[PDB]
């Protein structure tokens, strides 16, 4: 009866897994995407009818870590990590940045994305799992979205990029850097360096862009094999 | 009563949902009453401007669960075509999440609940200061019911008894078949977000955790499931509903939900709005939920017959061994140096607790297999005198 629909793809050594159908059916779209170990559960709801006074587009993203994705009690005095903290709301700006432009111009419906992390292999970060998950979650909905996003994080070693560096590679590598963008072009950057040249900066965007391209690959094949059908939503005259 | 108004609009209605209520298709059946609905709800703004959602949506919705009421008292299928005792359909998946202790997703029809097992030591186990004295829990219960479940938006996080209710309901369903702390030592945290939810979800939780401990290894002394039940009277008459929507919340007058084993209850919890419920009701109550109760943990059992003989490779493994007592002292060396060369490239840490008992830990089996390794080539080694075939390492 419940039957999920799974795409699996390869990704920088590591190989990324897109589940949908089974859980959550009641939401708009609902992903289970997980890369390794590192699995995040992402879900879209978006409401059909536009406030008629609105004038804006309320869109909100929620990040959340869940401690018994690492089999640890959480042993903490505030509603067991009850808040978000620093390191889950900048998570959930790093999703908002490169989602919030790509709506059309003239959207006001307002839409909630929540990203719950469900598993974590130690050296497989699920922030850009939670990116490429936010990416399927809006593709698969109805909602009407200038197509999906990849998401990449590159690495500078012995002068040479690496695609997703694990948590012990990055401590030896010179840069951190994550880019977010489309078929057509790069939407949103953002790095630490150990003092790097403009140069070598420019081109770790170019090489993380250039391979980002087999997420967006994969994505387009499930949506086209488990999407729902697109709203019929108009611009304002 | 202001009876003129209620009189006009039922008049205009009740003979149409009355028709509508009998449409098989979920779909068409409410298309159908959102336009009946919308249209007598014009047309008698024609007759004057009378008021809008404020009096005539209630006007209406009455005449709707009239409706109902009447059609399950009568015995006719109820809004989703079951009869007075079906559960809905019944699908079960164990290990759903990697790298997590022990977890699974309980499905019945709209509900759903992902439920995970998590294993502590004595050490994270919660403690607790109340008036009628301090507490310390080895078994702690979380329920999360995020606004996507009902197919809405809103705040992430509200916290309400619709969550402490169902925390506590699950956790006394639960806790009664729990293996006490002699046999098994670990502290024990379950946690059951609702991923989608039609009303009645602290049942799938309890469900779920019977599941997810028995996936993780926790030596659960029985299977435990739930069922939320409901009965519907008047006048003398009256009929029991097995297994209850969101919606037909109207319909009960008294609503009970019962959670146990094949062989006993373990919690129970009723509310009774309307008088004249009897011990003979109460009696014949209970033993239809029995019926039920009993079927759900008989499609749980085939999922998974019972606990595990292992605890999850990935959750901690108490455990230790005996070596040579004497030969404590190749494994402290001058200032500790073989322990800080033993525990930080084996990354596990490393005791010698009484007598020459050595107690080991980590996350991974493989670093424990390590670190056990290389300390019995150290002490308990296999170096009696016989020949041994050596690789010639450096000259």
């Amino acid at each position: 009866m419940l039957n999920p629909i799974v795409r699996k793809f390869q990704y920088g050594q590591h190989t990324v897994t897109l589940e949908t159908g089974m859980m959550a059916r009641q939401a708009t779209a609902a992903v289970m995407v997980s890369m390794d170990d590192t699995a995040v559960f992402v879900t879209v709801v978006g409401q059909k009818k536009a406030k008629p006074g609105q004038d804006f587009f309320p869109l909100t993203v929620n990040y959340q870590e869940r401690t018994y994705a690492a089999g640890r009690i959480p042993g903490s005095f505030f509603r067991r990590e009850g808040r978000p903290s620093e390191g889950e709301t900048l998570i959930a700006r790093l999703i908002d940045r490169p989602i919030r432009p790509l709506f059309p111009e003239g959207f006001v419906n307002e839409v909630q994305v929540i990203a719950t992390v469900v598993s974590v292999n130690p050296q497989v970060n699920p922030d850009i799992v939670a990116m490429i998950g936010a990416s399927a979650a809006l593709s698969l909905s109805g909602i009407p979205f200038n197509g999906p996003i990849g998401a990449a994080r590159v690495g500078y070693i012995n002068d040479q990029y690496v695609l997703n560096p694990t948590q012990d590679e990055l401590k030896e590598s010179k840069l951190d850097l994550v880019v977010a963008g489309t078929e057509a072009a790069v939407l949103m950057v953002e790095s630490e360096a150990q003092l790097l040249s403009e140069d070598q900066m420019l081109g770790a965007v170019v090489f993380g862009h250039e391979q980002q391209q087999v997420v967006i690959q994969n994505i387009n094949e499930l949506v086209k094999e488990a999407g729902k059908p697109r709203w019929d939503w108009q611009p304002e005259p | 009563v202001n009876e003129a108004l209620n009189a006009r609009v039922a008049a205009l209605a009740e003979a149409r949902l009355s028709d509508a209520y009998r449409i098989t298709d979920k779909q068409e059946r409410y298309a159908q009453v959102d336009v009946i609905k919308s249209e007598t709800i014009a047309t008698l703004l024609a007759e004057d401007e009378t008021l809008d959602e404020n009096e005539l949506g209630e006007i209406l919705h009455a005449i709707e669960k009239n409706v109902v009421r009447s059609r399950v008292l009568a015995g006719e299928p109820r809004i989703d075509g079951r009869e007075k005792d079906m559960i809905r359909g019944l699908d079960v998946r164990t290990g759903v999440l990697p790298r997590t202790h022990g977890s699974a997703l309980f499905t019945r029809g709209e509900t759903q609940a992902l439920v995970t097992a998590t294993l502590g030591t004595a050490r994270d186990a919660q403690v607790l200061d109340e008036l009628m004295g301090e507490r310390t829990d080895t078994f702690l219960f979380h329920y999360n019911f995020p606004p996507y479940s009902v197919g809405e938006t809103g705040m992430v996080g509200s916290p309400k008894r619709r969550e402490i209710g169902h925390g506590r309901l699950a956790k006394r369903g639960v806790l009664a078949v729990m293996p006490d702390m002699d046999k098994f030592p670990y502290t024990v945290r379950v946690v059951s977000e609702i991923t989608e939810s039609n009303g009645s979800s602290s049942m799938a939780s309890v469900c779920g955790a019977s599941l997810a401990l028995m996936d993780a290894g926790v030596p659960i002394k029985a299977a435990v499931a739930g069922i939320a039940m409901g009965l519907v009277k008047e006048g003398d008459n009256y009929v029991v509903l097995s297994d209850i929507l969101g919606d037909e919340d109207h319909l009960g007058d008294m609503d009970f939900k019962v959670a146990g084993s094949r062989d006993g209850i373990s919690a129970l919890q009723m509310d009774i709005k309307i008088e004249g419920i009897t011990k003979e009701i109460m009696q014949v109550a209970l033993n239809q939920a029995k019926g039920a109760r009993l079927h759900i943990l008989g499609v749980m059992e085939q999922a998974i017959n019972a606990p595990r003989g292992d605890i999850s490779e990935f959750a901690p493994r108490i455990h230790t061994i005996k070596i040579n007592p004497d030969k404590i002292k190749d494994v402290i060396g001058k200032g500790g140096s073989v322990i800080r060369a033993l525990t930080e490239e084996t990354g596990t840490t490393i005791e010698i607790e009484d007598d020459g008992t050595v107690k080991i830990a980590a996350t991974d089996g493989e670093k424990a297999k390590h670190a056990i390794r290389r300390i019995e080539e150290i002490t308990a080694e296999i170096e009696v005198g016989r020949v041994y075939t050596g690789k010639v390492t450096r000259i």
